């Protein structure tokens, strides 16, 4: 029957929340690199 | 006179600002708008912001408008309301920017935030470049950048060129001028100076430091060759051994081998090299082969 | 004479104003209206505001009308009724603006609000630019901007160029002229001055400060090269070491190497460089290679 | 003689008036009516108001009629019946306005209400502009604008240029002429003057103030460059340091570097600059590079 | 919009090379070399926009912007900008730790290394220096 529950092929959350960047250090540089891999 | 001409203060640095703008008032030297659609598109954007809504689809051929990029240098400790100079460079296929006028242009850094607004008149020298110009005091600062200056008790002086001996001389000069624990050498282009707390004390300390005089120790011997401009510049510390030089279409004023004696002074090196009687273009090959043979003592750098 | 020629007052700054207008009365030098539809569209808008409703669809070919952009500088502490000068630049494909007349034009800032109305006659010099002009007292201020001047007890003076020594000299001059706690140096281009409350006291304090005389300390040695205009300007603090210079098509008045002695004074530097006998175009490459070799002591900036 | 030549009274300002009209009586120099439909449309409107109803559809080719725009300046405190001058500029594709006659034309401001009616004869000088002219006393004022003058007890004088020192000098001059609490300086181009109530007392006070003599303090050093007209104008306060100047096709009367000594007086600056022997076109690039190097002391403005 | 053609005459694609100095601090300036790629004619009186400078680790270390100086035979597609780039990332070093430091000769020679070791030993002290190998 169609009313029988079934897991989808793509499980879990299907979207992600962006994370705000870190607080920039108050040096003399406009360039503020994030933490690199 | 010497500290300010050899070192830089930590946290005191410039930045780069870029922006996009338009130049009007040209005498028929603007770019072809049929090949550059961004000029007409941004003109429609400017008119729509002003209040004029042109219809789409209709062609526009312009001769007095040129799309340009604007570059600027953000000075240290900048305040809003101050003025800086900008450089205006044409993009696309414009002919010249003679007697042009730059409209309003936001200047943004790498953080995609505005820092200055630029508007003024372009000065072209009028051979000379025609698609580039410079505007004096053409931009106004409108965003200030917070600094860490004033806090802490240590400040680093950064040398322009790395040298352990020069850093030791700078540290010894500061120590004999101010006190025992005034300065500490960290590495070959970093000297740490202890300063009291407060902004006024640090400003007074830096004003006393920057005008000090320090003897400059002899540096590394180095010979620089620029083949693109055809220039060869030697140094005061360059020495020479004795060797033999052979070169095409060169002879003794009558064999093909010319002997170069060992030289210690710079004037002896210049005299020995001018005895060969070669062009600078040939002298580049002579100096490269001499450095490969080990007769030349200085290090060779090709810029 | 020196404070007003080196520093700026906080909260005292200019602004930029832009607007769009039309120029009539030309002698057949207007733009092609068949290629610029915004000219005919704005003319129809002006006639419809005035009361004339032209039908659509019909073609209009004009020779005496040119679409222009108007730029202006908003002065500090501006009052309504005052007059400022404007710059009129042609957009599109107009030929010349000789003997033109600018109609009414709103001048708006970045906040999309009006601040001035412009109307007048364009003066062209009549080589000379033909699509650009300037109108003296062509715009009238009609909106005033509120200011924070008068409140508080501290006012910042902002230097044109960053220097700890110059800021210390300015602070010491104000302290020896007025009193002990009159001024305080914050950073290299910011000096904070304590003033009494009230507008009249601050105006009187600034009038006494701005005409003070302060000796100018020696600055950083710097050599500026403008390759677009072909100019090289040196500074009074530029020194030189001893090195050797080789350059294409150059020789001693007879070898290819020319020796330059070490120089401290500026006149010695000029004499040593004129001994080479090179053009300024070649001198740019010579100075760049000399700065790379370290024989040149000043910092090199290419504008 | 000095107050009236440096300041303006609050509430005393001019305005702008615009209108649309027709010029007849031309000797075959009118615009092409086949390309400008608004001329024939407004002619039909004028005839229909007069009483002549031409049929539609039929073509009309005219040679003596030209559509024009009329501009005027509304004077302060204007009364109905007074006369002002107007400027008449041709729109469309007319040839010349020689010996023309302007018909009745309403002159409206930005509030879309009439203020003056214009009618007269156009004077053209007869190179000279042909599509522009000026009529002396060609318009009659017919609407008066209410003013706030006469009420209150304070009146603001607005300076033409912002200066704390000049405003202090004006306030001190008024205080030493009239009384202790006569004037108060608000900001750098605003001085508040206390006046008694009533129109006659304020008129008498302004008549005594406006003819006062006040010494003019030295101003900021400034160098103005107009590249469109090819003019460079310096100021009396411009000073110079010692530097070196290199420029293409220039030499000492024989090296390429020319030395400029430090100069304080204006005559010394003129003598040092004329020693270079350069054209004004080259002098613009020299002055811009000198201001970038810091040898030039005045601020540089490009108009 | 995409699809529309753009023909330009004032823009040239270039590659920028630079040398990272030892013990570099952020805010310092270095010189860069600008070389044209593609089919450009000349770089006379050009201006370089913002350019990230990356090493072999694919991380940025400097930002470059300035004006190109060409001598103006001479090369036309190559130029050099003095102080055209600003350092913005510092590299940690092992200097300062430990008690031994190696001096590396430019050319290999046992005799020259012995002479250098003997000179340091007669200047400073007995166990001041030790020769490991020929350079």
């Amino acid at each position: 029957c169609a009313w029988i529950p079934a897991k989808p092929l793509v499980q879990g959350a299907t979207t992600a929340q962006p994370i705000p960047g870190p607080v920039p250090v108050a040096n003399g540089s406009i360039f503020q690199s994030a933490q690199p891999i | 006179e010497r500290i300010r001409d050899l070192t830089s203060v930590q946290g005191v640095r410039e930045n780069s600002l870029i922006g996009y703008g338009l130049v009007v008032g040209l005498d028929g030297t603007g770019d072809q708008t049929t090949q550059t659609p961004f000029t007409t598109q941004t003109l429609n954007n400017m008119l729509s912001q002003l209040g004029i809504t042109v219809p789409t689809g209709t062609n526009m051929q312009l001769k007095n408008v040129a799309a340009v990029m604007v570059t600027a240098s953000y000075p240290p400790f900048a305040r809003q309301g101050q003025t800086i100079d900008v450089v205006v460079s044409s993009m696309g296929n414009a002919k010249s920017l003679r007697g042009g006028t730059l409209l309003m242009t936001p200047l943004k850094g790498v953080d995609s935030q505005v820092y200055a607004l630029a508007q003024g008149n372009i000065l072209v020298g009028g051979v000379n470049q025609l698609n580039g110009g410079r505007i004096t005091n053409g931009a106004i600062i409108e965003r200030e950048l917070p600094t860490q200056f004033g806090a802490g008790n240590t400040i680093n002086l950064q040398l322009n060129d790395e040298d352990f001996t020069m850093a030791q001389q700078i540290t010894d000069a500061i120590n004999r001028a101010r006190g025992y624990g005034s300065a500490t050498a960290l590495d070959a282009r970093t000297v740490q100076v202890r300063v009291p707390s407060g902004n006024s004390s640090q400003v007074r300390f830096l004003a006393d430091i920057q005008n000090m005089e320090v003897n400059v120790t002899p540096q590394d011997a180095k010979v620089v060759i620029n083949s693109r401009t055809g220039s060869v510049v030697m140094n005061r510390e360059v020495t020479l051994d004795s060797c033999a030089v052979a070169q095409g279409n060169l002879s003794v004023t009558g064999g093909s081998l010319q002997s170069v004696r060992s030289s210690a002074n710079l004037n002896s090196v210049v005299r020995a090299l001018n005895a060969l009687g070669a062009t600078p273009m040939d002298l580049m090959s002579i100096l490269q082969s001499m450095q490969s043979a080990g007769c030349l003592r200085a290090k060779l750098e090709i810029i």
